[PDB]
């Protein structure tokens, strides 16, 4: 909650040439984060992200063996946000977007989940947001990206061709195989006048004119793209040249973010 | 068909009949999200507790002019066991029973009458679960409440005891809880008075006092560990600041 | 309003009478109320009276399908919904409140989880057809102790019920009319009975927590006036084989463990007498029905 | 279900360019309504929308109005809850930019859309978005709610774009699947559809007085 | 990675995969390591100083003989430790 | 199998003073049995069947196995069709083609099982089987 004078001051600062952010960041600069992985021994993979303003997210990865003819989608995401109802609009919108970005053909290599000519692994992604102060789409995306690159799966040791004669799948009791799937990343941008901002803060979201959601995968922009309202009292229309600017910005500065999440 | 208690006096994980599991706790883990917080590890259990308040009530209906209102919320995740849960546990009768039991336990211990016209909220997240979860919940709530600087009379400690034929076993895990009946206790301070007593399966009438005594001694040891951790944290906090 | 108001004079008077070993209705601290049980015309229709508390129960069954996970068992469910008939302090639809949830859980653990009913005898065809049994409890008038009255009523109704005889004819089944082939009863493995205790503090909280003496007070089967002023409550379920079916003390006033064991030992003498009374009443009802049927020949 | 008659538990379900027409104000117990009906070679759609408000709202004082949008199936249940709610959120984002919400303190506006008819005469929910926008605009104008401009939309190869100010501004952008390098063509095609829809909407408002 | 807890008592982790009828599940267990396991030999004089009673308060008994069977040179006075296949067959 | 004084069972026995009294107690083309995974897969799909086997002393080249899905026992005929099996063993059987009944895919074997079920009632041709796995001995 901000007053009229605060909002006017902040908007005058942000919508200037050059733009002035309240903490002095550059238009493309991110804030520091802390990453932990592999701290839930009962899961195939896990991660925890802590933001500088107190935001925190926890991700768990679990698997199951299914018949990949009856089963159509091998990736499923479930989202829980503390303080919100299970049928809240924002929760279901985020769930839908995250299931769309990890669909079968999106840049996610689902051929690595196949065991035997009949069966496959199905991956369950569980997300729990402990504390948040703005739209937590990119934080959840970063946590999912971190957790999926440190996941291990059971190793099959019982035949591969079972079209004619089928045997129950059987797995080695100690060894596991690292999953080398290619996960995407999701970015959120803010529109303040004629400027574009990367990784906006809570107070910057209260004065923004509009927002954009852009997906990224292995060097290219990916299909799920949306316009989103970050507030309800200042949302307005924008000219078409700001969309191209945002796409170019994501294309230019995405590779640096990838190197920050390595290991 | 397994050797729950071997003729040599050893359990399946290598413990003896009167030994606790590994006990680790942390205080002030979420400074930016709550007034008081704690992180509890008891064996393979992992619990996060947050305490918010005392603060202004959300609605004018939930206001009391003589004392504060206390609320407890418990969230059990779908990935807390080996097998993923099919549906949510938010509105089950078991969870509501747990929340009511915790509220009624801690109503008598917290001095709610010195915070009129306020509300205190407790939110709990269970990440991993390996038996004896109620005692862990009690211990986490106690630690988080003390970390928030809220007045109370004494500690409350939780413990679980299983009865295997004629042998009492202290601080059981998931394997033992699926093969015998268990008792859960809540003990106040260093006395013999019980705040909670919970028996859910059959137990012979002439075998309950011994179980109660064993559990009381175990809870005293648990209280000692919690007090030592709290004193160490306070010493570190005051030494430099 | 929906709030029951108690003045300071009434609270002081009742507590001071408890200090002098007095109860308003003239019972002693360890005396249980008298129980009256009446059977209706149909099987499974029972009325239970405990002083001023009145409870009614009904048992019924029908054909259903077994669960996929458990294809060798039938279905059993218990419903206890309260209405403003028993008192204007009760809401019509309220199954989430604290006391209702606690009562439902205690009854479920005492009856259905303990395996007092043989659900494997409810299976007709393994994996496809079974019996589904219901117990409906109606609360008519509240003077305290719904849990004990409900437990007694449910057990008596289950022991009074009879279901129609059936036969398997190839793929389908035939349900015979009652006037043809003599309906059959259910199998009962044990008879659990609940007892409730109430605790009062005649001192302050400091004496209860840091004091050396243990001067707390315990009474059995409190009335409505008594249970509105209590500090704690305990429920214990037992059977005649000296088994503790369940124990529930969910917070409240802290109590010394020896006193709790003494309460558990006092409950057994009551449950024995209650079990004998129920068995005798059932036997007398059966004899009356047989005599009338013989006289109607 | 204690409130519905759903029948026996063991039963199983049986297993086996565009020309428009616009009309407003035909529902008696609401404030505004519209009927949109579009036909082409290989598709046919009918829609009904209704507006309730401004009305009283529960809670504390608010200085500006609040908008709620509800989408419902019709005849055939062809969509599930999650996608309908996502489309509702997108529409609410669009219409928070065109309604003069500062004019309606401590009040609410509720909008209902019924998906009556949709038949294939010869990626499926995206092509339905423009007609929803047209219907909501018409119903809001019929009910007498203040709008800064007339909002329309167009669809081209899985991309939906909504325009105001004669196609010089964007109030909504949606993109699923499709080609990654096709952005200018989609914008041109969507704007071309938007201009025709805007002409038809203005004619409908001006004629049916 | 093991941790020393209180009295020379350490704990580790035990992870394996269970194969049911078509399913794969990983199991995590905790594993405690002690330092009071007696050799149970009647000739020993330092193990009887580390034993503790059981739940029924009974001390362990020492069984193995102090003068076992003597073979020829160069072994003499031996004990026998068995193997899985020898026991099974 | 293959410091520490390591000796095999034979080597250790010869060191004993009474080796000659206990040395005789030392522990001493049929088709191969199917693998456990193969047997379990066949059992789950309904291809393979399990039951007791009874063999009489008058004829050692024939046996009978009772199966829940069949009204009458299935015959097993042959010195090779009967694997190395004793009386009262728990075995796993597999049906034989109609061209071998007494006077390579799961769907075909289900069809064969249906044929055997429909031929048991009246047709005077007895379906035959063979042993591919020993469950208990």
């Amino acid at each position: 909650s901000l007053s009229v004078a605060e909002k006017s001051y902040l908007y005058d600062s942000l919508a200037s040439t050059p733009s002035i952010r309240p903490d002095g960041r550059l238009p493309h600069q991110f804030r520091p984060i802390e990453i932990f992985t592999d701290f839930l021994p009962s899961s195939n993979g896990s991660s925890r992200i802590i933001a500088s303003d107190g935001s925190e997210c926890i991700v768990s990865i679990k698997s199951k063996v299914v018949d990949h003819h009856v089963e159509n989608e091998l990736l499923q995401v479930d989202v829980d946000i503390a303080g919100q109802r299970d049928d809240a609009l924002v929760v279901e919108t985020i769930t839908s977007l995250l299931n769309k970005v990890l669909k079968s053909g999106s840049g996610v290599d689902s051929s690595k989940l196949q065991l035997t000519k009949k069966y496959s692994f199905k991956i369950f992604v569980d997300v729990l947001v402990i504390s948040s102060h703005s739209h937590p789409i990119s934080l959840i995306s970063f946590a999912i990206y971190s957790a999926l690159n440190s996941t291990y799966l059971p190793k099959l040791i019982s035949a591969f061709d079972d079209l004619e004669v089928e045997e129950l799948p059987t797995f080695h009791d100690y060894d596991m195989v690292k999953l080398d799937i290619n996960p995407p990343l999701v970015f959120i941008l803010a529109v303040v006048g004629n400027n574009m901002l990367l990784d906006p803060a809570a107070n910057e979201s209260e004065v923004a004119n509009n927002g954009l959601i852009i997906s990224w995968s292995n060097g290219k922009i990916t299909s799920p793209i949306r316009s989103v309202a970050l507030n309800d009292s200042n949302v307005k229309s924008f000219k078409p040249h700001l969309l191209k600017q945002g796409l170019a910005m994501v294309e230019k500065y995405a590779p640096d973010v990838v190197r920050s999440l390595e290991n | 068909r397994l050797e729950i208690y071997s003729p040599e006096g050893l359990r399946l994980d290598g413990r003896r009949w009167n030994e606790l599991r590994r006990f680790e706790s942390s205080i002030n883990t979420h400074p930016h999200a709550a007034d008081g917080s704690s992180y509890m590890e008891q064996g393979n259990n992992k619990i996060i507790t947050l305490v918010k308040g005392p603060k202004e009530p959300r609605l004018k209906s939930q206001m009391d002019t003589s004392k504060a209102l206390l609320n407890v919320s418990v969230n059990i995740t779908k990935f807390s066991k080996f097998e993923r849960s099919k549906s949510s546990h938010k509105n089950e009768r078991r969870v509501l029973e747990i929340q009511t039991s915790l509220v009624r336990m801690f109503e008598k211990n917290v001095m709610l009458n010195i915070y009129p016209r306020t509300v205190i909220d407790i939110e709990i997240h269970v990440l991993e679960q390996d038996g004896g979860i109620m005692g862990s919940l009690i211990n986490g709530i106690t630690l988080a409440l003390i970390d928030a600087g809220i007045s109370m009379f004494d500690y409350i400690s939780g413990i679980s005891v299983g009865l295997y034929d004629t042998t009492p076993l202290l601080d059981t895990n998931s394997l033992e809880e699926n093969a015998m009946s268990t008792v859960t206790l809540g003990v106040v301070g260093k006395s013999e008075k019980l705040s909670l007593l919970l028996v859910e399966d059959k137990i012979p009438l002439d075998r309950l006092e011994n179980v109660l005594a064993i559990g009381i001694a175990g809870a005293h040891r648990v209280r000692d560990l919690m007090d030592e951790e709290l004193r160490k944290h306070a010493q570190k906090r005051v030494s430099n600041a | 309003a929906k709030d029951i108001e108690i003045s300071a004079s009434e609270s002081k008077f009742i507590l001071e009478a408890l200090r002098q070993n007095y109860r308003l209705d003239g019972r002693s601290f360890d005396q249980f109320r008298d129980v009256e049980i009446t059977f209706g015309k149909e099987f499974g229709d029972v009325s239970v009276k405990m002083g001023n508390t009145k409870v009614h129960c009904r048992i019924s069954c029908q054909i259903a399908q077994p669960y996929e996970d458990r294809p060798f068992e039938g279905l059993f469910v218990i419903s206890t919904e309260i209405s403003p008939m028993a008192g204007s302090q009760f809401e019509n639809g309220n199954i989430t409140g604290e006391d209702e949830v606690l009562c439902s859980r205690i009854i479920e653990k005492s009856v259905r989880r303990s395996g007092a009913l043989d659900v494997e005898g409810l299976c007709i065809v393994a994996g496809s057809k079974c019996w589904a049994v219901r117990a409906d409890v109606h609360f008519l008038d509240c003077d305290g102790g719904f849990i004990d009255a409900s437990c007694i009523a449910v057990m008596a109704g289950l022991m009074h019920f009879k279901k129609p005889d059936i036969t398997v004819h190839g793929e389908q089944i035939i349900v015979h009319p009652v006037n043809e082939r003599e309906p059959v009863p259910l199998g009962i493995l044990h008879i659990p009975i609940c007892v409730t205790f109430s605790f009062f503090n005649p001192q302050d909280t400091e004496e209860n927590i840091k004091g050396e003496t243990n001067s707390e007070i315990s009474i059995i089967d409190a009335t409505l006036k008594e249970e509105l002023l209590r500090d704690g409550v305990l429920t214990v379920t037992l059977n005649k084989n000296r088994e503790v079916v369940q124990v529930s003390k969910a917070g409240g006033l802290p109590m010394d463990a020896l006193t709790l064991m003494k309460c558990c030992h006092e409950a057994y003498s009551i449950i024995e007498k209650i079990t004998d009374q129920i068995l005798q009443l059932l036997k007398e009802d059966s004899e009356k029905r047989n005599k009338y049927a013989a006289m109607l020949t | 279900d204690r409130r519905r008659l759903l029948g026996p538990a063991a039963a199983k379900p049986m297993a086996f360019e565009q020309e428009l027409s616009l009309h407003t104000g035909f529902i008696e117990n609401c404030n505004g309504s519209a009927l949109v009906e579009a036909r082409s070679l290989g598709h046919q759609t009918s829609l009904i929308t209704a507006v309730y408000g401004p009305r009283s709202i529960r809670g504390s004082f608010t200085s500006q109005g609040t908008i709620s949008i509800q989408l419902k199936n019709g005849l055939l249940e062809k969509y599930n809850t999650n996608e309908l709610k996502e489309v509702s959120s997108f529409l609410m984002g669009i219409f928070n930019s065109v309604v003069n919400l500062s004019r309606y303190p401590k009040s609410g506006i509720d909008i209902f859309v019924y998906l009556t008819y949709d038949k294939d005469l010869t990626s499926q929910i995206s092509s339905l978005i423009p007609h929803c926008i047209t219907s909501i605009t018409l119903a809001l104008a019929d009910a007498g709610i203040e709008l800064v401009d007339m909002a329309g939309a167009g669809e081209a190869n899985g991309t939906v774009v909504s325009f105001i100010k004669n196609g010089e501004e964007i109030v909504g952008f949606w993109k699923d699947d499709g080609d990654d390098e096709d952005l200018l063509e989609c914008l041109d095609r969507c704007k071309e559809q938007y201009n025709r829809y805007r002409d038809l909407m203005i004619s409908c408002l001006m004629n049916q007085e | 990675r093991r941790k020393r807890l209180a009295d020379g008592l350490s704990v580790t982790q035990k992870v394996f995969v269970r194969s049911r009828n078509g399913g794969a599940t990983k199991i995590v267990r905790e594993h405690y390591l002690r330092s009071d396991i007696p050799c149970l030999s009647r000739s020993c004089t330092k193990c009887p100083q580390i034993v503790v009673p059981d739940a029924q308060n009974e001390l362990p008994k020492f069984i193995l003989s102090d003068s076992p069977l003597e073979l020829s040179a160069p072994i003499g006075k031996h004990y026998v430790v068995l193997d899985t296949n020898v026991v099974l067959q | 199998d293959r410091n520490i004084i390591t000796k095999s069972l034979v080597q250790y026995i010869e060191l004993l003073p009474n080796a000659d009294d206990i040395r005789d107690s030392i522990p001493q083309t049929f088709p191969e049995y199917y693998s456990t995974a193969r047997v379990m897969g066949g059992l789950k799909n309904g291809v393979l069947y399990q039951g007791n086997i009874q063999i009489s002393e008058y004829n050692f080249l024939e046996g009978s196995v009772s199966l829940p899905r069949f009204s009458k026992p299935v015959l097993i005929v042959g010195q090779k069709n009967l694997n190395r099996a004793f009386n009262g063993d728990q075995v796993i059987v597999e049906l034989l083609p109609q061209s071998e009944w007494k006077a390579i895919s799961d769907k075909q074997r289900r069809l064969l099982a249906k044929d055997a079920m429909i031929a048991q009632r009246s047709k005077k041709i007895q379906p035959t089987a063979k042993v591919v796995y020993i469950q208990r001995r």
